[PDB]
């Protein structure tokens, strides 16, 4: 079978009211398990406490990266081409291990960019996203950051949550 | 082969300059105060040459850069003015203070919002 | 008050001497490069003594070489990778590790060009 891990970031440039600039919702095999304020290091509502995903080495590493990804996207959001950047990072392991790592970028609810970590291809989804693609495609550091975190780090937490999800059962 | 200038205890010595990163989040004022209480100041960028290791830095941190309410230019704590050739300033948030970010970039931030910081001490 | 003996223009911290090379080369080449200047690649032996390593961004070759038979790793100088120092991230087939921020080592193809870190203490 196949398993996935979805991280949905909501990054805001110039927050207006009591809005937090960083928010992240996560799902293991399509369903929720953590809502996290990546800006103040705070778990807000990690529903699904019957698998103790926390109490895994991956848990803290995971939060570490969630914060780093949030900070990188923040700076990038600050020099774009209040602005709300919604990003979904995902990785999925098949029956072999064929991990598909990809990113999805939106700016106001309309998909803008898609990153295929595997093939490392930036593909435009919106006419107005042609420039950010260029910038980020040329920002080899950013693009590699997107490949490394989704192709390895994310597969790593997936593996540990799963390996842990079983040892309990069997 | 040689030695690297006099620097406080356990501080990154490079090109005769001393740095120290604090994981403690303070606002600009609170940070600036911290560096002062250690015979040092907040990071100051004068040379991409003498301070190239700055493009090695991960995350954003307070630097001793402030905004002048009138002429709209930026100056360091010491009074000198930012020289056209070192930093690229992008607005991240309101404020009159600037955070440093890897690859000589200065991000504008609310002077009162808590952040990590970098104390320096020109040898 | 004085940071241990180091070459000219090399990062010195707690008497260790580091040097980050912007040039992108493969492990083998990175190895030689350090080698060619009385230094090794980068050996992590202490989280405390080598604290600054958690402020570094990007990925850089380290002096790690593994024996894909014990799944273990060892440094160039023959010493083993003590436990509880590096969180090795395992997608493989690769046989080299890239140091990454906050004591991590990503395994990668040894022939993939990459920036690297040379170290020299004393």
């Amino acid at each position: 079978d196949a398993h996935s891990l979805w991280y949905n970031f909501t990054i805001i440039h110039l927050p207006r009211h009591g809005q937090q600039w960083c928010e992240v919702q996560s799902q293991v095999d399509q369903k929720n398990f953590l809502s996290y304020d990546c800006g103040s290091d705070k778990v807000l509502s990690m529903g699904h406490l019957e698998e103790q995903l926390y109490a895994t080495d991956a848990w803290g590493k995971q939060l570490e990266m969630l914060r780093e990804v949030g900070q990188r996207l923040r700076l990038e959001l600050a020099d774009t081409e209040p602005l709300t950047l919604q990003v979904r990072m995902s990785c999925e392991c098949e029956a072999d291990g064929y991990i598909r790592g990809s990113w999805q970028f939106s700016f106001d609810g309309r998909k803008f960019l898609l990153f295929d970590s595997n093939n490392r291809k930036w593909t435009v989804v919106h006419a107005g996203a042609r420039r950010m693609k260029e910038k980020w495609e040329k920002d080899s550091g950013l693009t590699t950051f997107f490949k490394m975190v989704s192709m390895r780090d994310c597969k790593s937490w997936l593996r540990d949550f799963l390996m842990h999800r079983k040892k309990r059962l069997e | 082969e040689s030695y690297c200038g006099p620097c406080p205890k356990n501080w990154i010595c490079y090109k005769n300059n001393c740095y120290q990163f604090f994981d403690e989040s303070k606002n600009w004022y609170e940070s600036q105060a911290s560096c002062m209480s250690q015979n040092a100041s907040l990071l100051k960028v004068y040379s991409k040459e003498d301070q190239d290791l700055l493009k090695l830095v991960k995350s954003y941190h307070w630097m001793g850069l402030v905004h002048i309410p009138t002429n709209g230019s930026w100056q360091w704590e010491d009074g000198s003015i930012l020289s056209p050739n070192l930093l690229t300033i992008i607005e991240m948030q309101k404020g009159d203070c600037a955070l440093y970010a890897s690859s000589f970039k200065g991000y504008i931030e609310n002077c009162s919002t808590p952040n990590t910081y970098i104390c320096m001490q020109r040898t």
